[PDB]
């Protein structure tokens, strides 16, 4: 869910410093903007890149597809409460709302995570949300989000010898330190 | 200190004097017998104690009729007795019906005899386990009996020292479909797995059962075959 | 020892005497290894070789 | 038809002995409807006797992997299970032939999903021993140990295709020589491997002697290297690689480093076939240690030109960057004492009262700073 | 000894079922770092009436598998070999009779 | 005291680990059972194994 999006971050860096190609930001950035429902990756690059010739209409159809996904979410919030089950509102919108986080950087994040964090039946339910902060914390080099979610992972996600997504924590801290001034933390981790 | 003798059951277990005879069988000279697609191969392991003994006097592989082979793993002095019984019995069948006796019927009657010696209470059991084979009505057979009167039916089996080790080789090496020569090859292989180091044209003694009849091979063809068969 | 008969078969419950190892009698190539190792001190009259005995 | 089934082998052995690649390749492309005509039992024999006797001809890389692709595509067009597994095996053999980095592994991952459920327990290890080759080739030593353990627990059921017990023994020696811990065992492994290579597997037999005698040089018993190149089967299969072994053997027997380097460089084409030149340059190095030990005590009697450059047997003038490299990387704390004539080796390692007091201070005031919270807290 | 006015509660000890073997498995293996994609009821259904002695032994052989690798990571395949690591015989025949 | 006391002072039994003939079954497992857990105790910790009894 995040490999071409971390490649979009690679492209953020790749058209951050050099201007040796002023059309990667149309080539593989429009190829990114047609996949993943990448809306914000062109909506914030709409100013720092070129004039974007007429780039509203081929993006109008995809923000309309996003509108379709969002309106079936807005129906789903009361269609899932008629489903006589536990927290099916929470399930049925946490799925497509983590997908909203995949679409949009901060908005789907904020409107999703403060609802789907309300019950924590597993530390995966915390830590996928933590991952969906860590993706944007690599995209935008935050500090508060992507050290306080690691604080939350260093609150309760010590439990469970699952070891994959506990070593992910070590890898993210290694990436975060080597992302700033690391000597030893990335080697050790 | 019980059981003692042959007339009474144990407190919970079995007939210890039959168990000891089976152990005395398992402590005997090794043997192997394999049922192939067209024929059955028998092979024994016959070591002289000294260099003085002759290999032309006593014979392990032994025919009962012209088409029924029979080996053992145990004691010859009982082997010859029940051989003679099977001889006379098979000839009684051939008197009655004017037809060569089927091998299953041999195994029934020999098992009845051995069972009758396991009956009470002064005679001991045989210390002999047989391996009976024959080519009756197209399909060849292979029948193992035991001192307890029971009997079985095998594709390939072994009896004597390291019958377990030879059996684990037989399960791995052998299969259902081979010819008689490949059967002899794997038979000398599984006997060479467990026998002593000097295996010659005389230490082994091999008889086969074609559908054309029983055949007891000579040291000539045994030396031709085992001239480093593998 | 090779005698588990004055030994209780409750000593073979996993938790007490767990590791089952039974040693090979001889085998091949440890005739080579041990035929080499015992000759570490005896002085080996120069062609009297020991592969024949392996 | 049946009389043409011998002509497949007849014309194909003609094209393998005397013919060339494109003609036999046209024959394999030509017998594709003939296998459709004949019964599908001895068809695997046709696949073996054509593909093996075509790929054992000559390296022509535009046809080897491409006809392997032909075997894949026809085996996935006809879609049976038992034929194509040997095709998988020969393909990953071809991938080992050029030491392929990912695709051998990514095909063996497709092999393991199919073999450990079927009947042939030996066909697993028939390619897992090749994986043990390629993980020794990429130096995945733990996974090589894992594959050897799987091979040892596989070979406890059946005797094998005739000479792979020998192949398992050679590669057991390979894993035991990758550790460089136990060598006599690996020597026995190669030795039984070559006895399993008796008159039937010559191109592995020739390097079997290389492995066993290279081990016996590694073993530091050169007398038996002499006595066993004097053995009868060594004199049955003598040649040039045994000349390399004998010259390196005498050079190790007398420890002449010049003889060693000399006859080392003389036979470079046979010197590649041991990828462990580290044993050789470690006999160089691990002899040079005690040579510079007897030449670091010899200095203080009557020393010469530089005392630090050319006491070392006067090879040319600059055989070092070895001794200096062992002041560099390793040490015996010999500081460069160029103009004295001893090269004095000195230090005082117990000084650790001062060290220990430093380690005290570091935590003594951690305590004091932890107490300062109480000190500046309970007042105001 | 067995006077009921002398011994007042005699409770039996059954060898466990699938759920209880699963529970004992969880108990011992909770400190064992099990990787991911690892099912445990399958291991419980690989147990044909395991008393609880060998239930500990399966986990110790899994730890030994992790020890022979220089690893600290245990897959379910380790248990797939560890169940196989326990089988003894009592093979012999020409003794069926009965 | 124990048979004299605690590996009775001077007595190496003088049977080399190298003198053992290729017991890659025996030496490896006995090494893991006794010779290893005195040294790499933290791996038994880190996997949580509860090392074998005997």
């Amino acid at each position: 869910p995040k490999n071409p999006d971390l490649r979009i971050a690679q492209l953020r860096f790749l058209l951050s410093l050099p201007e040796h190609r002023g059309d990667a930001a149309v080539r593989d950035e429009l190829m990114a903007a047609v996949r993943d429902n990448n809306m914000a990756p062109y909506y914030e690059a709409l100013c720092k890149s070129l004039d974007w010739q007429i780039d509203v209409d081929l993006l109008n159809k995809m923000k309309k597809a996003n509108e379709d996904e969002l309106k079936r979410l807005d129906e789903e919030l009361e269609d899932a409460e008629k489903n006589l089950g536990e927290s099916e509102i929470r399930d049925a919108m946490m799925a497509k709302a983590e997908y909203l986080c995949r679409i949009g950087d901060k908005e789907g994040a904020l409107t999703a995570f403060r609802k789907t964090y309300d019950k924590t039946v597993a530390l995966g339910h915390r830590l996928d949300i933590v991952f969906y902060l860590l993706r944007i914390g690599l995209f935008y080099m935050d500090n508060d989000l992507i050290t306080r979610n690691t604080e939350k992972a260093k609150s309760l996600i010590e439990e469970g010898g699952d070891w994959d997504r506990r070593n992910r924590l070590k890898v993210y801290q290694g990436l975060y330190c080597v992302a700033i001034r690391d000597f030893k933390q990335a080697a050790e981790l | 200190g019980y059981s003692f003798s042959l007339t009474t059951f144990s407190p919970s277990g079995k007939l210890v004097q039959i168990e000891y005879a089976l152990a005395a069988v398992a402590g005997g000279a090794p043997s192997v017998g394999i049922k192939a697609a067209n024929g059955v191969v028998l092979a024994t392991e016959k070591k002289q104690k000294s260099i003085l003994y002759d290999e032309r006097s006593v014979h392990k592989v032994e025919p009962i009729t012209k088409h029924i082979g029979l080996v053992y793993s145990g004691m010859g002095p009982d082997y010859r007795v029940l051989v003679h019984r099977a001889r006379k019995l098979a000839q009684q069948y051939y008197l009655v019906y004017q037809e060569p006796i089927p091998t299953a019927q041999l195994v029934q009657r020999v098992a009845s005899v051995m069972q009758e010696y396991t009956q009470s209470g002064g005679v001991r059991p045989f210390g002999v386990s047989l391996l009976i084979c024959g080519w009756n009505e197209g399909r060849p057979y292979l029948f193992q009996s035991d001192p307890s009167g029971a009997y079985f039916a095998w594709k390939a089996t072994a009896m004597g020292k390291n019958y377990v080790n030879g059996k684990t080789f037989l399960e791995k090496r052998y299969n259902e479909d081979l010819e008689l020569e490949d059967a002899i090859h794997t038979a000398i292989l599984t006997l060479k797995e467990s026998f002593e180091g000097q295996m010659t044209e005389d230490n082994i003694e091999v008889g086969i059962c074609n559908e054309a009849g029983f055949r007891r091979l000579t040291p000539t063809e045994v030396k031709d075959y085992l001239a480093a068969i593998a | 020892t090779n005698r588990a008969d004055t030994l209780d078969p409750a000593l073979l419950r996993p938790g007490r005497l767990d590791r089952k190892i039974e040693f090979p009698l001889p085998d091949r190539r440890q005739k080579r290894l041990i035929f080499s190792t015992i000759t570490s001190k005896m002085n080996l009259s120069e062609e009297v070789d020991l592969e024949d005995y392996v | 038809v049946q009389v043409k089934e011998q002509s497949i082998l007849e014309l194909g052995s003609l094209l393998a002995k005397t013919g060339q690649a494109a003609e036999l390749g046209g024959l394999l492309k030509y017998v594709r409807p003939f296998l459709n005509s004949i019964s599908k039992a001895k068809a695997a024999r046709l696949v073996r006797s054509l593909l093996d006797l075509f790929l054992d001809m000559e390296a022509a890389t535009g046809q080897e992997v491409e006809l392997c692709l032909e075997c894949i595509e026809w085996a996935k067009s006809e879609k049976r299970t038992f034929l194509r597994q040997a095709l998988e095996a020969r393909l990953v053999s071809l991938y080992f032939d050029t030491k392929r980095y990912q695709e051998a592994l990514h095909l063996g991952s497709q092999l393991l999903r199919e073999l450990k459920k079927m009947d042939d327990k030996a066909l697993l290890v028939e390619v897992q021993l090749l994986e043990s080759k390629t993980y020794h080739a990429l130096s995945n030593l733990p996974k090589a140990r894992a594959a050897l353990t799987s091979a040892r627990t596989t070979a406890n059921a059946i005797y094998c295709p005739p000479k792979l017990q020998a192949t398992l023994d050679m590669q057991s020696g390979i894993i035991h020589a990758a550790e460089e811990k136990d060598w006599k065992t690996a020597y026995s492994y190669f030795y039984e491997a070559f006895e399993g290579y008796d008159s039937i597997d010559s191109p592995k037999a020739i390097t079997s002697l290389k492995y066993m005698l290279l081990c016996k040089i590694m073993l530091n018993t050169p007398e038996d290297v002499q006595a066993l190149v004097s053995g009868k089967l060594a004199l049955r299969y003598a040649g040039r690689q045994t000349e390399a072994l004998k010259c390196v053997a005498q050079a190790s027997k007398n420890r002449s480093l010049a003889d060693f380097e000399k006859a080392l460089t003389d036979y470079r084409a046979e010197l590649r076939d041991d990828p462990i030149i580290s044993t050789h340059l470690a006999k160089l190095y691990d002899n040079l240690l005690e040579q510079n030990l007897i030449r670091v005590i010899e200095p203080f009697s009557r020393v010469q030109i530089e005392h630090i450059s050319s006491l070392i047997k006067l090879s040319k003038a600059d055989v070092e960057r070895k001794l200096s490299q062992m002041i560099l990387d390793k040490k015996f704390h010999g500081i460069l004492d160029q103009g004295e004539g001893v090269l004095i080796i000195f230090d005082e390692p117990p000084v650790d009262k001062t060290y220990e007091a430093a380690l005290e201070t570091i935590q003594n005031m951690s305590k004091v700073v932890d107490s300062l919270y109480n000190k500046a807290k309970k007042l105001t | 000894l067995l006077r009921p006015g002398r011994i007042d509660r005699k409770i039996e000890f059954p060898p466990p079922n699938e759920e209880a073997r699963l529970d004992i498995l969880k108990i011992h293996s909770r400190k064992m770092n099990l990787t991911r994609g690892i099912n445990l009821r399958k291991i419980a259904e690989l147990m044909p009436g395991a008393s609880g002695a060998e239930v500990k032994g399966v986990c110790t052989e899994a730890g030994m598998y992790a020890l022979r690798e220089r690893r600290v990571h245990v897959t379910q395949e380790d248990f797939e070999m560890a169940v196989a690591k326990v089988m003894q015989k009592d093979s012999e025949k020409n003794m069926s009779i009965k | 005291d124990s048979s004299i006391m605690m590996l009775t002072s001077d007595q190496k039994p003088d049977v080399m680990y190298a003198d053992i003939g290729g017991m890659d079954i025996q030496k490896q497992e006995v090494r893991e059972a006794v010779e290893l857990p005195l040294t790499h105790f933290e791996l038994y910790k880190q996997i949580g194994i509860d090392p074998p009894r005997g």
